[PDB]
RNA sequence: UUAAUUGCGAUAACGAACGAGACCUUAACCUACUAAAUAGUGGUGCUAGCAUUUGCUGGUUAUCCACUUCUUAGAGGGACUAUCGGUUUCAAGCCGAUGGAAGUUUGAGGCAAUAACAGGUCUGUGAUGCCCUUAGACGUUCUGGGCCGCACGCGCGCUACACUGACGGAGCCAGCGAGUCUAACCUUGGCCGAGAGGUCUUGGUAAUCUUGUGAAACUCCGUCGUGCUGGGGAUAGAGCAUUGUAAUUAUUGCUCUUCAACGAGGAAUUCCUAGUAAGCGCAAGUCAUCAGCUUGCGUUGAUUACGUCCCUGCCCUUUGUACACAC
């Protein structure tokens, strides 16, 4: 289960319909500067660590 | 901490007053599992008799049994204060008794079709099955019936 | 150390423990050191406390429940199902019963084991409604740290709730054994399975 | 939320008008002159015109 | 001569200014006291409805009244003492002084 | 004279007052000593200050505590802020105000409601509901 | 040192009396224990029926001590508790002032309580004296 | 003898049903408004009003 | 009338309420390799009821092989000595 | 930008007013002032027990001495977002941190605009127009029923569906608040009775006595054992008291006995973000007696968000309209 632990270094703002769910950018720690931009559903924060089951996606919006 | 195995002085059923019951529990509701009595006067009686409560049924002696039920059907003998009794001055002698596994309903019976006979309202209330002791009857209840 | 004297007298092992370190009434909330650099900021260790009860207020702001001591989460996730609303003082004592379980059972620190078994049980990746209008369709997502920790205590405690409903084993160890199935990964804990369930159906609607 | 209203500001500014040697930038002080440099019947309304002066005495000591 | 004066009113100024001329003659004549005792106050308290017919929605209004209560311990002779109760008469406080 | 104090610890509804003075190192609440307070746990709860200063603060020194009001529980954590409260003002009073300022110091970083006491009164009860905010039931048909 | 009922714990002082006084069986226990509920609430009578009311003496002895001056209804608020009226919600209910004024009897037979002014009972400092020194044998026989 | 509350209150409703009488008799002649002010053995009366010989 | 529920059986478990010799020695050599021990513990490995399961735990920690380390009601927390 | 047409300002607008805010009450802080056996504290003396060694635990209104931290109340102070750091035309203001009793308009309420409904109420009103009736009255009064009647549907709530438990013992802590005068309220004590209850007494017009309301939940111990079973207690029977002229479709309460559905609830749906929910019991209102009702009081005390307009609706603006008793 090789997973990617990952930081949030920005979050982008608040979506879902329901605003339930956010866009956060979050910059890979192994291969650093490597960016993503992905979604989140708990409440999260600046500067915060998080395991990524992919590297690979960027889910642009939903509602 | 006290062990001791129970061997064939044991037995997992028995019989009282044309009622089947059951050991492997506490004697006193075994008494209340029998009609006609329950936990206060089983309790009671079970003292009388100068008995482990602790200890279950079916290590008992019939002499303990047949004193226990000679308490039941002589209680006032056995300096009971009478009114533990589930039939206090009763109609045709005042006397003060207790109605057992069968009489219970008999004189259930008894009493209540004297009241349909001499066309009283609890007795045409409990003939036709509506409530009795004065309760709303529109909304609530219609389940049984 | 001193065994020191009052004119009331002190037992010696509390005397000791106010002497020596702080800890549980026994345990000692140092070496629980968690493996998860994502769930460590979003845990609470290194405060210690000897009882598992206070009324702090930290569901005031947003993270103070991040910094809220763990075991007063449990014991706070604990209590409820209606009628055992309150009764934190019970809780704390079945806490009591299921840490003593764990520490005769898995003889290092059962503190230890219960924070390896939330972050086994931690929940990765979710999933999430799109309404669509005329049809409801799935999408899955990423997890909160502080969400995984919430998660996973809410697991535990209630399958240790339904497992003790209506049977003779009780909820402190039934909890106990919970708790170690979700720290080795049983394929047992209500927990895990859960977690795994969940995030499996989460891979799938990615 | 911790917005002021206009009698506030225009007391506060009126203060500042004709007054500005008399104060200066402390709360304390500002508020036992304004006790009795202006009629005021409400202490708390005293206390919100003296924040509001220290805050525009500032501005004016920067800009 | 041990009397007990007392006010059992609910304009608590006019209570107020009236205990404060009393005490104040009471020491410029230099008569031993206590304090003035003051009770806890007592609220009156009145739940109804605002509604006169049952209909509308329901809602409920709570109308009180304040009561306050002091009083005093004080040794004098009878000429002071009948000045003193015969002086300080202020309307709408209630008054009563017993003996003993 | 003696030296004495006399401070409270305040909760919800509970009073601790204490009476503290120079004694042999006793503690005593409504005459009973600390060892009979009887939740079982907030025994611990309430001896936490004083293990956590170390009993050599409480060698030659007399307490005696009487409470009122409300919970247990509240009962409790009205008494250990009441014994904090004055032993900060024993050692205010007597012992130096180094003493005072680091002993207040350790309290605090454990916890704030060792001195100061929780000031979340309850909130009253309105109409259309059982409480403060829950209302009781829509109906519409 | 000195010895009180306050520097001692409760329960199983409360246990060591009634066992003193059951070993010393002159307490002239009414007669009819064995029979009642100890309320209208309680539904169903003690389990430890031959005792119960050396406990029940001992504890009051206890309360009235560490307390001046009660009366039976004060003992009643303070033994009762929860009914459960069936369906109808809890209520808290008074006990048995009867077995309250026996049992205070009792006490006033062996001479450890003693009537008192401004209403009710107090212990006796015969009481006083046995109270201490049994808490005294507590605090020796738990080691 | 009798409480201070139902004392207090007996005034005020006694002050309400005189005030009622009155803005319904002297109604025509400039009322407003009474005060009864307590005295040791009297009890006095003033009718705040326009008309006043009238009233008399 | 209407139910909307199931209600269907169960083992029906058949604790025991009394005991043999071929029990007693059974519980004597079984509650051993027990590190953990527990009413609930004596009832699902020996079938036996919550008295007889109370009292034995009293039994043994009376001799002595399993220590007790809380004695709380309603749970009771023994070892074993090794 | 604000909770806010609240402010910055922009500007054929200028200057004003109402609403909001302001204001009022309550909750919290004050070892600082006024103080006090109708509240307490300590000490003195009298006095009980243990220790005796000095002490600890206690009782003692006429033993007094002193104090007011707790207790009250009064005047008053206090936080205004203070400071600091970021952010912002860099302005209103926003975020964070420190300190602070308190930093979501400190919290919760009260007050609460213009216009309007063909809303509810003529059964609160000796306020009531018009109509009807007005003496074998639709007026009033007396008796007995009645408003509860049950084949069935809906809405509020209480009980449970058991071990985070039931039962029996022990410990066992609150607050809001009400109380008898020309009447018979609250009733303490002590006697009897299993209990309800009865009894003769006592104190109280009240911080004084009821009452420290010794509430419950709770906690500690045991009995129980996963068993429609000591869960639960409708359903019924018999007996015993009380309230009231009268208890009969049992007022209510106490005792014994009978111990049924119910194993967590379907389509749907309600309330809710902090001492709030929820659990817990408690007083008052009604009231001769009757709480599962309500209003208030406090006791134990959580999880889950700090967002969105997806549903349901609201506010402003722009637009379109065959709409105006207005989708």
């Amino acid at each position: 289960t090789p997973v990617t632990l990952a930081k949030v270094i920005k979050v982008l703002g608040r979506t879902g319909s329901r605003g339930g769910v956010t866009q956060v950018r979050v910059e890979f720690l192994e291969d650093t500067s490597r960016t993503i931009v992905r979604n989140v559903k708990g409440p999260v924060r600046e500067n915060d660590i998080l395991v990524l089951m992919e590297s690979e996606r960027e889910a642009r919006r939903l509602r | 901490s006290l062990v001791v195995q129970e061997q064939g002085s044991f037995q997992h059923i028995l019989r009282l007053l044309n009622t089947n019951v059951d050991g492997n529990i506490k004697i006193v509701y075994a008494l209340t599992t029998i009609k006609g009595v329950g936990r206060r006067y089983s309790n009671l009686v079970c003292k009388k008799a100068d008995v482990d409560l602790h200890k279950r049924a079916g290590e008992l002696t019939q002499e303990e049994l047949e004193r226990i039920v000679q308490i039941m059907q002589n209680p006032t003998h056995y300096k009971i204060p009478a009114w533990f009794l589930n039939r206090q001055n009763d109609i045709t002698d005042g006397k003060d008794y207790h109605t057992l596994a069968n009489n219970v309903e008999s004189k259930l019976r008894d009493d209540l079709e004297r009241l349909k006979k001499i066309r009283a309202h609890r007795g045409i209330r409990h003939f036709w099955g509506l409530r009795v002791r004065g309760q709303h009857t529109k909304t609530t209840g219609r389940r049984r019936a | 150390f001193t065994p020191v004297v009052l004119a009331t007298p002190i037992p010696e092992e509390v005397q000791q423990a106010q002497t020596e370190i702080k800890l549980f009434n026994k345990w000692s909330f140092e070496e629980v050191e968690v493996k998860d650099a994502s769930l460590v900021d979003y845990v609470q260790v290194r405060q210690p406390i000897f009882v598992a009860h206070t009324a702090g207020r930290y569901a005031n702001k947003r993270f103070r429940k991040a910094q809220c001591p763990i075991i007063e989460r449990l014991t706070n996730s604990l209590m409820m199902n209606g009628r055992n609303n309150g009764k934190k003082l019970k809780a704390v004592r079945i806490i009591k019963h299921t840490l003593d379980i764990i520490n005769v059972l898995t003889d290092q620190n059962p503190i230890q084991v219960v924070v390896d078994a939330i972050t086994n049980t931690g929940p990765r990746e979710d999933t999430t409604r799109v309404g669509g209008g005329g049809a409801a369709r799935r999408q899955a997502v990423d997890v909160s740290p502080l969400r995984r920790v919430n998660q996973a205590i809410a697991l535990l405690t209630i399958g240790a709730r339904e497992a003790a409903f209506r049977n003779i084993k009780t909820i402190a160890e039934t909890l106990a054994e919970e708790l170690i199935n979700a720290a080795k990964g049983s394929s047992t804990s209500y927990a895990i399975k859960k977690k795994d369930e969940l995030e499996r159906v989460a891979k799938s609607n990615r | 939320g911790r917005v002021r209203t206009k009698t506030v500001k225009r007391a506060s500014k009126a203060l500042i008008e004709r007054y500005y040697p008399k104060l200066t930038l402390d709360f304390q002080t500002n508020k036992r002159l304004c006790d009795e440099i202006a009629t005021i019947q409400s202490k708390r309304l005293r206390n919100k015109i003296a924040g509001y002066t220290t805050h525009l005495m500032k501005r004016i000591q920067k800009g | 001569i041990k009397i007990r004066i007392t006010l059992t009113s609910t304009k608590v100024k006019q209570l107020e200014n009236v205990s404060s001329n009393i005490v104040k003659n009471a020491e410029q004549h230099n008569l031993v006291k206590k304090g003035p005792v003051r009770l806890p106050t007592k609220v009156l308290k009145i739940s109804t409805r605002k509604t006169p017919n049952g209909e509308g929605s329901k809602t409920w209004e709570t109308y009180e009244m304040r009561i306050h209560k002091r009083y005093i311990d004080l040794e004098a002779p009878v000429q002071i003492v009948k000045r003193i109760t015969q002086i300080t008469i202020e309307p709408g406080v209630d008054v009563e002084v017993v003996v003993a | 004279a003696v030296p004495s104090v006399q401070t409270f610890g305040k909760k919800k509804s509970a009073t601790a007052v204490a009476h503290v003075k120079a004694g042999k190192g006793l503690i005593k609440v409504n005459g009973s000593p600390i060892t009979l307070v009887e939740p079982e746990i907030l025994r611990f709860k309430v001896y936490e200050p004083l293990l956590l200063v170390g009993l050599d603060k409480f060698s030659n020194i007399d307490i005696r505590v009487r409470v009122t009001g409300g919970g247990h529980v509240s009962q409790v954590y009205a008494i250990r802020q009441a014994i904090a409260k004055g032993l900060v003002a024993y050692h205010q009073k007597y012992v130096d105000e180094q003493s005072k300022n680091e002993l207040k110091k350790a309290f605090t970083s454990y916890d704030r409601t060792l001195l100061i006491a929780d000031s979340r009164r309850p909130e009253p009860k309105k109409f259309g509901g059982k409480g403060a905010r829950s209302r009781f039931q829509k109906s519409y048909r | 040192p000195g010895v009180s009922v306050r520097d001692v714990a409760a329960q199983d002082f409360i246990n060591a009396y009634a066992s003193f006084l059951q070993r010393q069986g002159k307490l002239e226990v009414p007669g009819y224990v064995d029979i009642v509920k100890t309320s209208s609430g309680n539904e169903m009578p003690p389990q430890d029926a031959e005792g119960w009311f050396y406990k029940r003496a001992a504890s009051v002895a206890r309360h009235i001590y560490m307390r001046k001056q009660v009366g039976v209804g004060k003992l009643n608020k303070l033994y009762g508790g929860a009914k459960s009226r069936g369906v109808r919600p809890y209520k808290h209910i008074d006990a048995s002032g009867s077995i309250n004024r026996k049992v205070l009897q009792a006490l006033e037979k062996i001479g450890i309580v003693e009537i008192s002014p401004k209403g009710g009972r107090r212990i006796s400092e015969n009481g006083q004296r046995d109270l201490d020194r049994i808490a005294a044998q507590t605090l020796e026989e738990d080691e | 003898l009798i409480s201070k509350k139902r004392k207090l209150v007996a005034d005020g409703v006694f002050y309400a049903e005189l005030n009622e009488f009155f803005t319904r008799e002297l109604a025509e002649e400039g009322y407003s408004g009474v005060e009864v002010r307590v005295t040791p053995t009297k009890t006095e009366v003033i009718i705040r009003a326009t008309r006043t010989q009238d009233v008399l | 009338k209407k139910k909307w529920s199931k209600k269907s059986m169960k083992d029906r478990a058949q604790h025991a309420v009394i005991l043999d010799q071929e029990k007693y020695d059974r519980i004597l050599k079984e509650v051993p390799t027990y590190r953990y021990v527990s009413v609930s513990v004596l009832v699902d490995r020996l079938k036996i009821g919550g008295s007889l399961a109370r009292i034995a735990l009293r039994h043994l920690e009376k001799e002595g092989i399993i220590k007790p380390i809380s004695k709380h009601s309603k749970q009771a927390i023994y070892t074993r000595a090794t």
